[PDB]
């Protein structure tokens, strides 16, 4: 096995990418002929993870009662505690469509994002040399294109509830007026409050994508230079750090999206 | 406009509703506008100015006292005499020679 | 040749900057609201409005910055 | 990295998750929440009138 | 260079990860639970005696 | 060559000390008016007003820095 | 060849500035909710909700100069 | 024929940096201004037109900062 | 050939700027809690907590670049 | 040869620094006088003659180096 | 050329840098603290253990940065 | 040659970081005299005394730097 | 030979910026202190121990940076 | 020949940063001084022993790096 530690630590940073035009698997050195090639592990592991929030929450969602509940349930519905009293106060208006907006965000980030701790090796490991796959890696969240896509639905849904809840009439006077009134700065000033705008969903996207993305880069080099016994003390300690990561970027997310939304509409 | 009160402990000074004043307090001078914020400090002795709602200016001299604002309510409490810890001390001393005596 | 590169480093500090510029003075206004807020909560949704239009003027100047990185970057 | 067509993968993804918490579990959920509210508030209330 | 030694690795921090996670962090979770659960026994109580 | 290469470093340089500039400086400016409206709202108006004066010299100097910036670019 | 590494030295000094611009704005900002706290312990969740408004706007620009920091590491 | 590339370099930072001490300065000073405003505003008058004096004196030496800027950048 | 060095100089660069923005922006954070910790001493546990959120993010980006800078230093 | 670019330079950064360090220093000192002059107008003819005596202390090191740029200007 | 002196030159940035981040981070921090102490010395023994687990905090990323300068000194 | 304009240039950065030195040191030192000048102007011939006395030591260094910057240039 | 002279650019750097980063942060710390000392004053032989406490920890992370300075004399 | 003028430039440059360290670190001790011996001037000349205790701790780390810097100057 003639993997350098430099050439080793390659082999993570690498997707496993499609191509539709020829319908085929991407080997570990073969480049995008085009667009068209998604990443089939980041959607992969994302949706799976998908569908265990979805089903768990679905069998207590038909079984709650207003006894007590299941200590498992009281899980569910103390999250739903927390969701719930985030939007109880920074969102005012009638719209359900925040509520589990807000919810299907949190806890899918957070799934993604809990996977990077498993072992960096391991499920690569039964991808090459069990199924026959010619890369991996085990985090949904530092591939970009998740990130951007949900980012991008999120400046959708500020161009539509604002549109919705103001109309063109004052979106435009507002786009275009700010920040000095005056009639002369509108040209100067709708430039500005453009770029601005977009600045918004961006901040969502990278910020996110850099923690997850730079999360696994750091096991990736904990795994490839080090021996065993260096290995795990080093481990540990970055483990207790992206915990606190790992759960304040899905707070953060959370968070953010209700109020970029809010300051929009209401 | 606000309800200003100036109150000492033997007689109530002044009262009513008031466009604005300026007050020397213990760090400097002080202006309260309409709505002002709540604030706590001493005040210094000599003239304050008042000036009434409708514009009425007034000088009341006060001998020292404490300040309070908040932006509904104000109020002064004064005091009658110039107070220090010197002179004070220098009435406890005369305190007790009449007990001596 | 190493033109190329040293055309791009130029908006590197354009952007680099700028970024510091916007995120202090963004920074420092956000401080005193919340001295402000310290004090008396019910300003508070008073103070979310008059914030946001300082921080407004802020971004102004190095938004431009920011958007002549992006263009300097692709040209 | 890669601009790539991952992008347009997830946002049919995305929709279909909101869609499938939005419309069987949230309302279950928080019915059963606020159900729970108003019957704890009748047992006080209850006792409202029953000492007064 | 041999990689077997990432086997021993990762099994001891992982094992580690999870001591530190369960003697620290399991317990405010239960324990949050706990007093959440702790307002339906109340609230069940007083509407029972005040249905009463 | 090096003229054209070193015109890209200059404008964008002179923007990002002038970004630094007009956005720290409203910044501090910016945290002093917002404690000044959380001290008294009566006068966030007549603040408003006062604040624009006193930003208006602010960003003047800053502005210029923005026109050569531009003009180096352009020409 | 030189184009390669300053390349990469352009992305680094980039990196540097969004790091400091970031840690420092956020840490000022996060200094004034710590003095709220203990001044105000009934107001904390309300001030934790006003923090978060404010904190990612700080980050917002920071973060842009990082964006394009790796994108000039990646190409 | 390389000279001009360290000409267009030379107004830059000269300007730059002449943004940033005036900016800062004047930034500083009025914040001073509004905390005086809001202590005293029937003295608005008084230290607006104070500002204004005191704020001639701060930019003096970035004032001719810029003129050299103008003068190395055209020539 | 010099060029797998000059990268360590630019990751350097990289880390440092990362050191001095950490250790700033946390000691400005960490100065504000012990102050408020002196004052407020039953309730700094709830100072604390609040304290390793705004340590979490302070130390997040600069963590970035240091990574930038086992990379480089590695290439 | 480069004798006229590198003397623009050398008179633009050392200006540079003479320029903050000028309306910085002044800015602080001037802030403090408009905040001891709204505590006590009594006092402000009084300590207006102070503002002048301090900023003739500031200024002198500045115009060592800005004077230097004159006369590097000239030669 | 320099390549082996290059090397030499990025621990030298790098340590500098990580020395000023520590430096001045528990500088400010123990600066606070005095005034704690200066206040309330019944609480003194127990804010030196507050002191500590904050310092515990500020240290870490100087501590890396001097780490990569000292491999730099195995390179 | 480069042996004149590295001479020169080395004087430069002696003037321009000893104007910034000794400009915000007594600035600051000011500051702190223009202020309490303010609570009591009888102090403020007293305070002079002080402020020249202490302002000799903040002198001290600085005139050091400046003297072996003149020497410098002039050998 | 060059390498000489990259071995002084390098000690210069180095040393430099742990003398910057020593002197403000100790200066920061002294200045909590005296006022400290002006209100507190049989606090005094008390925080003068506290002092040296935090004057330790501010030197141990130059002290670094100064070794290394002993030993590119050495290389 | 390039080598002694530039052992002399970065000397210079090490010169000139610990110039700022001491100039400002002083000043930072200075103000504290000066605006508490404005509030009780019996004070004064306590505090004035006071502030050379703190102070002699300050010139220790620059004073080395000047004489460093006059070694380097002498061979």
């Amino acid at each position: 096995e003639n993997m350098t530690p430099q050439d080793y630590i390659g082999h993570h940073l690498n997707n496993l990418q499609l191509d539709l035009r020829t319908f085929s698997l991407v080997d570990p050195q073969n480049p995008p002929a085009t667009f068209w090639t998604i990443n089939i592990d980041s959607m992969f592991f994302s949706v799976v993870l998908g569908l265990l929030f979805l089903v768990l929450f679905r069998s207590v969602a038909k079984k709650a009662t207003s006894g007590v509940p299941g200590k498992f349930q009281t899980a569910i519905e103390l999250v739903i505690g927390f969701v719930n009293g985030s939007v109880k106060d920074m969102y005012h208006g009638k719209s359900k469509l925040i509520a589990p907006l807000a919810l299907t965000i949190f806890v899918w980030v957070f799934l993604m994002n809990l996977m990077d701790l498993l072992p960096i090796d391991l499920l690569p490991y039964i991808a090459e040399h069990v199924l026959g796959l010619p890369a991996l890696r085990v985090v949904p969240s530092a591939d970009v294109n998740v990130t951007l896509s949900m980012a991008l639905g999120v400046f959708i849904l500020i161009l539509f509830y604002s549109i919705k809840m103001k109309g063109i009439g004052g979106f435009t006077k507002e786009l275009t007026l700010q920040p000095f009134n005056h009639w002369a700065f509108i040209p100067v000033n709708l430039i500005l409050e453009g770029v601005s705008l977009l600045s918004k969903p961006v901040s969502l996207g990278l910020r996110l994508f850099g923690n997850m993305y730079a999360g696994e880069l750091i096991f990736i080099l904990i795994a490839g230079l080090l021996p065993w016994w260096s290995q795990w003390i080093l481990n540990v300690p970055w483990a207790i750090f992206h915990i606190l990561i790992i759960t304040l970027q899905a707070f953060i997310f959370m968070v953010l999206t209700i109020v970029y939304l809010s300051m929009a509409s209401e | 406009t606000y309800h200003l009160d100036v109150v000492s402990a033997e007689q109530q000074m002044f009262s009513g509703l008031v466009e604005k004043i300026q007050v020397t307090g213990s760090e400097g001078e002080l202006g309260i506008y309409p709505g002002h914020a709540p604030l706590l400090t001493a005040i210094k002795p000599g003239m304050i100015r008042i000036v009434k709602q409708h514009g009425h200016e007034e000088f009341i001299y006060l001998s020292g006292g404490i300040l309070e604002v908040q932006p509904g309510n104000v109020t002064v409490l004064a005091d009658t005499a110039i107070r220090g810890q010197d002179l004070d001390e220098a009435r406890a001393m005369e305190a007790k020679r009449k007990a001596e005596e | 040749n190493l033109n190329m590169d040293l055309l791009y480093m130029a908006a590197a500090v354009m952007m680099g900057l700028a970024a510091i510029g916007a995120a202090i003075g963004i920074g420092i206004l956000g401080g005193k609201f919340l001295e402000g807020a310290a004090r008396q909560p019910d300003l508070i949704p008073l103070l979310r409005t008059q914030f946001f239009i300082v921080m407004g003027l802020v971004d102004a100047i190095p938004m431009i910055a920011v958007g002549l990185g992006l263009y300097v970057m692709f040209a | 990295m890669n601009l790539n067509a991952t992008i347009l993968g997830q946002a049919i993804a995305f929709v279909l998750f909101v869609l499938f918490c939005m419309k069987y579990v949230w309302p279950p959920l928080m019915a059963a929440i606020e159900k729970r509210q108003k019957e704890i508030a009748d047992g006080l209330a209850s006792a409202e009138r029953a000492h007064k």
